[PDB]
């Protein structure tokens, strides 16, 4: 039932509220010898590796941290370069941290805005006549459940792919959207929606669900 | 024990070497003991020489010292040893085995793709395989 | 509904947040608001839910006054009221409930006061008609709180009919 | 439940309208301003009324003038009663015996060119606007007028909103 | 109630074929944009999921869904992607479509000596075997996991 | 599954023919393949005594080395009186891949060339000669179309 | 007969209204009764203020007593001063006269567009209070 | 009967490297012909190799080295032994006691630079370029140029990565 996240999108396909459920990446560390398996790759800010995921290492694992001194986009703290370290080996027998990239919130609202489109181009040339877009996208491990409002707004969360009773949880969130757009309708979606009020509430709502009650509306 | 092999092809002999058990084949009949598997094709071939089974020639020709025993495939190559022992104690059952290894030896190489079909056996592998029958049974 | 009246208050605040330049006087001028919701509830309630007969008396009329126009306004009394000595002039009057958050509240940044001022606008005209003319503020102290401050010429009336 | 008493949301839409007329000297103003401030209640109003049922979007008028006298029939607990037809059937008439905000209000014979309650055509607009259908309404009879109940229009000029959920934006 | 259609696209994004049986809106795009525009999707929609994913995406995307059709995708390892479209609900179809790749196309394609690589599948026995192997289960509806 | 690497390998050699030759193709394959074939035929249906001669027809010898790597029968078997004779076939390996339609007919002749070039026997009619050329007319229908070495 | 005299006072001591019902003759003399009263109800105000801080009672039948003119008050629950003032006396007729005026009062009242202390000149309301006169005080 | 009914492949592939030969007289040449034939067969066999191991895809060379192997033992019979791996573990060798694919095909022909197995080279190099896996191929040891065990040799060059949408 754990849900992973929880967004809302407006007529533009802004995203309009990111409100993240605590879902953290993975992380490893490991005694490193003389030149890494790990096949490190240097793309844009990236520090990563393209092959040999080993140990838990996925390939989109972004450098983290190396040897505890924190590494930023392609240097490190101290100002040394991934590069330069590496590539030294008396340095060798070292620990480097890895973990995935948590993607700061400006790509997230990137991530959201490329989406959009899929939304609204989601076959419009379908086989099926007069057809209705996308509602549910499964996905290796989440899945994608939308709620048009039936006329503008989209309301899209990430829950635990093996899961069912969610579109209820959808329109209830959608019952929180009315108690909020109760509180100023010049508050619209030209501005997002950042009110703690709301949003208490609405982590309330994630509360209940945690827990067992996804039967028993209450919310 | 003298195997004086001689593989014919559909007349003239591609490998006929003149090894045994021990060492060379020092008796000084080899191409005229050609010329004994020629007058076999002048006389003993009959109507027989040439058949289309997998052939057992428990000593379609003998003599003193000197016994051939003959084989023959569908593609009319001649396999022939020759028994030169008056007698040992061997008995045909491990010379049926033997011209299985000798089928078996030759067509391997014919497994080549180099050597083309009807020319004198180059392989020193294929050799071996003939030296080490020679060493064996005889 | 519940909802429409937390959307027609949303449009009320929206109104002064145009017209309006400067926060104080939107509290200002929901006061005004609630001093002409307060105007005519106290008449209409003398009647029919406060026994038909009219009551003086301060504290009396405080509590009770509180209570009726509570249950004909959300049938809600208030949760409590504490009258201070340190400053017998200093009463508060003190509902955990907020009118305001029919729909929930505004900007945390902005706006220190809401619809409180404008709840103790319809307090200010209910006292100051029944008799009582005071001073409201509302502070977001344990919740939605409110202070009165009486008329002193009233202050002094009561302290003399203290006794009989 | 509505948790309300209905005098106290007619003591709010009186303090709006006085407040109004005296910000404000002219009704048409007023009257504007409030028609205004009612389109962006809709905008809200019809997305709570879809909170409370998803209704269908539209195949005919009278699935939307009945879908709105739920509504009406909701928030102010009075139930409507749709009438006058076009040959059409494009555009309806709407009924309220009593409006909750209309009623505990007469007014002063000076502002008779205002017309009071016209927060709810603005409501509606908003709301159909919201919802991506252009329509167009105004209280052909109001209660206050002399007229003996509350009566609107509703001229559904055409639409905005399409059967895929894509739609127009 | 047969299926609608069925798309091929390689590792390059090439649209290898299209087969329709009762795909009914018809289409304003001409078909070859229609599987570029297509193919481009679902590539954004892998990149998609391989940043926002919680953990691992194994084999990543699985399909989408809509109230009333749906669609079903295929990822080969090779890059070769496979798509078609489905009605909403019945048995899943992720492994028809396996077992497709792994009998139809592998034998009535690759095993084509006069298919060259990279190109339109123009075969009339890939083309009736196709048409049989579809007729196999004429099932519509997917519900997948 | 064995046959996938012929299957491919087969067709890239229809694929390449260089403009010196037609069939740049020896026939050292079918020598040697028809040698292996007999080295698992260490039995055939011909008596232990040499003189009696009996003759195995190769059509029949031809079906089962089809049935060693060609895996499916020789179907229609007309012969006339001399070396000369036919198979008419209705299914053909290679042709089982390409469309049955007729149109894609060149491809035969290196498929006939694999049943030529298997040695002869001196008793005609005896199992493993071959001389053969192929009018394939429908696809999946190969003909191959026999003439001994001798008349 | 009896003499008929309605008095409205807001909490500003703002004279709203006054009500007539008594058989017109010498009209000079009628705006005399009125004037005359209204500083009546000017002292007696100063008096009644006291007796509604001593009694909370429905209405304070008896003010003053001139022992030509008389004083009964009804104030509100919004302090809004009412008097009747009389040559003669009818308690009855006044007491829930003084209701209905109340009551008619409320109805006229909670329209949003009366202020609080303002004169109301709803001729509705002079035909409410016709009725009521004709009905509690006149024959 | 019937131990190998894939004995044949090895004799045509003897015809083929005897047919080229003879057309081009050096061993390079015909072993660019190898090379790319390999390559075409290999871009061939990898997609079923895919449709019956079913592999999800490589993206590590522990698993590349399992994925190849196990073909061999499918499509060749053949059981090569992953070893001698690199330190960055790039590089892995095929331990094949018997190249499947010959059986005294020649031992001396007395051509040295005819390299046999770039046929298993080709096949290798277009099956990975297939899964998107840019790896050289090469043969550190070949029985029949005079060792004793014919080893590939494969070393992780390039992740190549599907681009332009």
């Amino acid at each position: 039932m754990i849900i992973y996240g929880v967004y809302i999108v407006s007529k533009s396909g802004g995203l309009i509220f990111n409100l993240d459920n605590n879902v953290p990446r993975i992380e490893h560390e490991k005694t490193f010898t003389y030149p890494l398996d790990l096949v490190l790759d240097y793309d844009s800010k990236k520090v990563s590796v393209s092959f040999n995921r080993k140990d838990g290492i996925n390939v989109g694992h972004v450098l983290v941290a190396v040897n505890g001194m924190p590494v930023n986009g392609v240097t490190l703290d101290d100002g040394r370069d991934v590069r330069t370290t590496l590539d030294a080996p008396e340095n060798y027998p070292i620990n480097l941290k890895f973990s995935r990239p948590k993607m700061t919130t400006n790509e997230k609202i990137f991530l959201a805005s490329m989406f959009y489109p899929l939304f609204a181009i989601a076959s419009q040339l379908s086989p099926e006549p007069k057809s209705s877009g996308i509602e549910i996208l499964e996905a290796d491990t989440f899945t994608l459940h939308c709620f048009q409002t039936l006329t503008g707004i989209k309301f899209i969360i990430i829950s635990e792919t093996g899961l069912n009773g969610i579109d209820l949880l959808l329109r209830k969130v959608y019952e929180l959207y009315s108690d909020y757009v109760l509180k100023n309708p010049f508050y619209s979606l030209e501005m997002p929606i950042r009110c703690e009020l709301f949003d208490n509430k609405l982590q309330e709502l994630l509360a209940q669900v945690e827990k067992t009650g996804i039967s028993n509306i209450d919310k | 024990m003298a195997f004086c092999i001689a593989v014919i092809g559909k007349d003239n002999a591609p490998l006929y070497l003149t090894t045994s058990d021990m060492e060379q084949e020092l008796e000084l009949q080899y191409h005229v003991n050609a010329a004994l598997d020629v007058v076999e094709e002048k006389c003993l071939i009959g109507k027989g020489a040439p058949e289309s089974k997998e052939l057992y020639l428990g000593l379609l020709y003998s003599t003193e010292n000197h016994k051939i025993y003959g084989f023959v495939t569908n593609t009319r190559v001649k396999f022939i040893v020759v028994i030169d022992s008056s007698n040992v104690a061997l008995r045909e059952n491990e010379v049926r085995a033997i011209f299985r290894n000798l089928h078996l030896l030759y067509t391997d190489a014919i497994c080549n793709p180099f050597y083309i079909p009807g020319e004198s056996l180059t392989s020193k592998k294929f050799d071996r395989a003939v030296q080490k029958l020679m060493s064996g049974t005889a | 509904s519940q909802s429409i009246v937390a959307l027609l208050f949303s449009e009320i605040v929206q109104y002064s947040q145009s017209r309006v330049f400067t926060v104080p006087e939107l509290q200002t001028r929901l006061h005004d608001l609630g001093q002409d919701v307060g105007t005519r509830i106290i008449d209409l309630y003398f009647v029919r839910e406060r026994s038909s007969k009219r009551e003086t008396k301060l504290t009396q009329m405080l509590l009770f006054v509180k209570t009726t126009v509570w249950k004909n306004l959300f049938g809600k009394e208030a949760e409590k009221l504490e009258h201070a000595n340190d400053d017998e002039r200093t009463y508060y009057i003190i509902e955990k409930e907020p009118l305001v958050n029919t729909f929930i509240s505004v900007p945390k940044d902005k706006g220190s006061l809401n619809c409180a001022n404008f709840t103790a606008g319809i307090v200010e005209a209910v006292l100051t008609n029944c008799g009582f003319p005071c001073k409201v503020t509302a502070h977001w102290h344990k919740g939605t709180t409110y202070m009165v401050k009486f008329e002193d010429f009233v202050i002094a009336r009561d302290k003399q009919m203290e006794e009989k | 439940a509505k948790k309300v008493n209905s005098e106290f949301l007619t003591l709010t839409y009186g303090a709006l309208v006085t407040q109004m007329l005296r910000d404000f000297e002219n009704a048409e103003d007023v009257n504007k301003q409030l028609e205004r401030i009612g389109y962006n209640m809709g905008m809200r109003l019809i997305e709570d009324f879809l909170a409370r049922t998803s209704a269908p979007r539209c195949l005919e008028m009278r699935e939307t003038a009945d879908r709105i006298q739920q509504a009406f029939r909701i928030y102010l607990n009075i139930q409507p009663t749709i009438s006058n037809w076009s040959p059409a059937s494009d555009e309806f008439s709407l009924v309220f015996d009593s409006n909750p905000l209309t009623e505990f209000v007469e007014l002063p014979p000076d502002l008779t060119n205002l017309r009071y309650s016209a927060i709810l055509s603005g409501c509606i607009r908003g709301a159909l606007e919201m919802v991506q259908l252009e329509v167009q309404c105004w209280f052909v009879q109001d209660q206050l007028k002399g007229d003996n109940v509350t009566e609107l229009r509703v001229k559904f000029v055409r639409r905005l909103e399409e059967v895929i959920p894509a739609g127009e934006d | 109630m047969t299926i609608f259609n069925l798309y091929i696209f390689d590792k390059f994004g090439t649209l290898l074929h299209y087969a329709e049986w009762n795909r009914t809106k018809k289409s304003g795009i001409t078909r070859e944009e229609e599987a570029k525009l297509t193919y481009g999707m679902l590539f954004s929609i892998k990149s998609f999921v391989s940043k926002i994913s919680p953990h691992d995406p194994k084999e990543g995307f699985l399909y989408y869904k809509t109230n009333r059709y749906a669609l079903h995708y295929l990822e080969t390892p090779s890059g070769l992607k496979f798509v078609l479209n489905t009605d909403t609900t019945a048995i899943n179809v992720k492994e028809l479509l396996q077992q497709l790749y792994a009998k139809v196309w592998v034998e009535f394609v690759v095993r084509d000596p006069l298919w060259t690589p990279g190109t339109v599948v123009t075969s009339e026995l890939f083309q009736s075997k196709l048409d049989e192997f579809v007729r196999q289960s004429p099932i519509f509806g997917i519900r997948n996991i | 599954s064995e046959e996938i690497l012929f299957d491919c390998l087969h067709a890239e050699i229809v694929n390449y023919c260089l403009d010196s030759n037609k069939e740049h193709d020896l026939a050292t394959l079918e020598y040697i393949g028809f040698t292996t074939g007999y080295r698992l035929i260490e039995r055939l249906t011909r008596e232990v005594s040499r003189f009696k001669d009996e003759l195995e027809t190769m059509k029949f010898i031809c079906t089962d080395f089809w049935m060693l790597i060609y895996k499916k029968q020789v179907d229609n078997l007309r012969t006339n009186n001399h070396g000369m004779y036919v198979v008419q076939d209705k299914a053909f390996r290679f042709l089982t891949r390409i469309s049955p339609g007729t149109k894609q007919l060149e491809h035969a002749p290196k498929f006939v060339a694999f049943t030529c070039g298997l040695v002869r026997g001196a008793l005609s009619n005896l199992g493993i000669n071959s001389t053969v050329t192929a009018e394939v007319q429908s696809i999946p229908a190969c003909k191959f179309h026999i003439e001994v070495n001798r008349n | 007969m009896s003499t008929y005299y309605f008095v409205i006072v807001g909490q500003n001591d703002n004279p709203i209204y006054e009500k007539e019902f008594s058989t017109v003759n010498k009209e000079l003399r009628k705006e005399d009764h009125r004037h005359l009263t209204q500083f009546i109800a000017h002292a007696a105000l100063d008096l009644v203020d006291e007796h509604k801080w001593k009694t909370a009672n429905m209405q304070l039948k008896s003010i003053d007593r001139f022992n030509q003119w008389f004083v009964s008050a009804f104030i509100t629950a919004s302090q809004i001063r009412f008097i009747i003032v009389h040559d003669n006396k009818n308690d009855e007729g006044i007491k829930n006269f003084f209701n209905e005026m109340y009551d008619t009062y409320i109805k006229n009242s909670m329209n949003a567009f009366y202020r609080i202390n303002t004169p109301i000149k709803s001729p509705m309301f002079e035909k409410k209070s016709e009725i009521f006169g004709r009905k509690y005080l006149l024959s």
